[PDB]
């Protein structure tokens, strides 16, 4: 189990 | 983390109510957004895969007011209302909570429709196909349902076997039928032998076998 | 106009390098990534990965990670997915789509490209033959004669068949390819028409196979 999502905002 | 579809396939008539889920192993809802990590896509067939769907509910521009976005947690659902023929499609949740952003297996939506008998038509071969060496007949059974149809080749009356191909079309967008092309391939040299080329058709639209025949 | 448009149908060998592109038009490229897409054969959906422009950053598949590359060109707005020594194994549909960078915003695939068959294989290319599938008193009953073309005897997938350039559409059956005992495909496009304008009108199958450069405009008389 993973509570974190994975970012990819880089904006 | 994987996503398991329910069902595979799925017949439904035209007007009811279509409902695919979604199951996820892991869990795509983060608890600070509020959020669900979750998209939904309509795969029609000789077009790319159109967004119906993203952040489990939030609809996306253009997409009709009959689709719906649901469930939280593990457990999604897609709700087609008032099923349209142009809605026949392979239907495909995604995840992207973390890497990699796994879609589903696939949920194929067939539509269900009145029976339709085949028109049946066939072409002899061509005059440029007999002077290259060799004669293709096709047999064209056009706009029917449902899918399951027979073919029969008969030369002269004799039941053919080992030289003919056949393929189904995809569901039709607007009429929800499905045609099929049959080609009987044969040499010049055998195909000159034999005078009658029929093609022998059954199916649930018709109460007996259709033949379609011509003289070489 | 958002737009992806990836190239068109490419074949090569087993061993062989291929780079297939995803030209991504109509909207600001820093602002989204590029993601890859296997489409599997009958049913699925494999995410290859994705690839950001300005940072460079590479986010696989463990599975596909290692075997393929991405990279991005950023002076002519284009994405691609390189091999390095191809597999007969890595033959399919491959798609491209724009995944969103914004702060707070969702990463799902809005805008897709059209598709390109890569396929791998020691055999040989062979351009089709287009012959007529001529109306005819076997064809025509109800107000409505069946005609078309049959493009016989090719490799790879796949022909694209239209009709009188894209302006005949309704009505029109292009077949899926079967695979015959010799290795190569054969395919059928038909098209229901009015038998009273027969005489008045001009129909043309646009047979179409680019692995073997063969454009083919055949018109389709009546017998
Ligand atoms: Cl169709
Ligand atoms: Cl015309």
């Amino acid at each position: 189990i993973v509570y974190k999502p994975v970012d990819l905002s880089k904006v | 983390i994987q996503l398991t579809q329910s069902p595979d396939s799925l017949a439904v008539s035209l007007g009811e109510r279509a409902t695919i889920n979604c199951k996820s192993s892991q869990s795509v809802f983060y608890r600070d957004n509020n959020k669900n990590y979750l998209a939904w896509y309509q795969h029609k067939s000789g077009q790319p895969p159109k967004l119906l769907f993203f952040w489990a509910s939030s609809r996306e521009s253009g997409v009709s007011d009959r689709f719906s976005g649901s469930g939280s947690g593990t457990d999604f659902t897609l709700t087609i209302d008032n099923l349209q023929a142009e809605d026949v499609a392979l239907y495909y949740c995604q995840h992207y909570f973390n890497i990699p952003h796994n879609f589903g297996q696939g949920t194929k939506l067939e539509i269900k429709r009145t029976v339709a008998a085949p028109s049946v038509f066939i072409f002899p071969p061509s005059d440029e196909q007999l002077k290259s060496g060799t004669a293709s007949v096709v047999c064209l059974l056009n706009n029917f349902y449902p899918r399951e149809a027979k073919v029969q080749w008969k030369v002269d009356n004799a039941l053919q076997s080992g030289n003919s191909q056949e393929s189904v079309t995809e569901q039709d967008s607007k009429d929800s039928t499905y045609s099929l092309s049959s080609t009987l391939t044969l040499s010049k040299a055998d195909y000159e032998k034999h005078k009658v080329y029929a093609c022998e058709v059954t199916h649930q639209g018709l109460s007996s076998p259709v033949t379609k025949s011509f003289n070489r | 106009q958002v737009q992806l448009v990836e190239s068109g149908p490419e074949m090569r060998k087993p061993g062989e390098s291929l780079k297939i592109s995803c030209k991504t038009s109509g909207y600001i490229f820093s602002d989204y990534w590029t993601a890859w897409v296997r489409q599997l054969p009958g049913k699925g959906l494999q995410w290859m990965g994705i690839i950001y422009s300005g940072d460079s950053d590479t986010r696989y598949h463990p599975s596909v990670q290692g075997h393929v590359t991405m990279s991005t060109d950023s002076s002519l707005t284009t994405a691609y997915l390189q091999w390095s020594s191809l597999k007969a194994s890595d033959t399919g549909i491959y798609y491209c789509a724009r995944l969103d960078a914004r702060v707070d915003a969702g990463w799902q695939l809005d805008s897709w490209g059209q598709g390109t068959l890569v396929t791998v294989s020691s055999a040989s290319t062979k351009g089709p033959s287009v012959f007529p599938l001529a109306p005819s008193s076997k064809s025509t009953s109800g107000g409505t004669a069946a005609l078309g073309c049959l493009v016989k005897d090719y490799f790879p997938e796949p022909v694209t068949v239209s009709w009188n350039s894209g302006a005949l559409t309704s009505g029109v059956h292009t077949f899926p390819a079967v695979l015959q005992s010799s290795g190569l495909y054969s395919l059928s496009s038909v098209v229901t028409v009015p038998s009273s304008s027969l005489g008045t009108q001009t129909y043309i199958c646009n047979v179409n196979h680019k692995p073997s450069n063969t454009k083919v405009d055949k018109r389709v008389e009546p017998k």
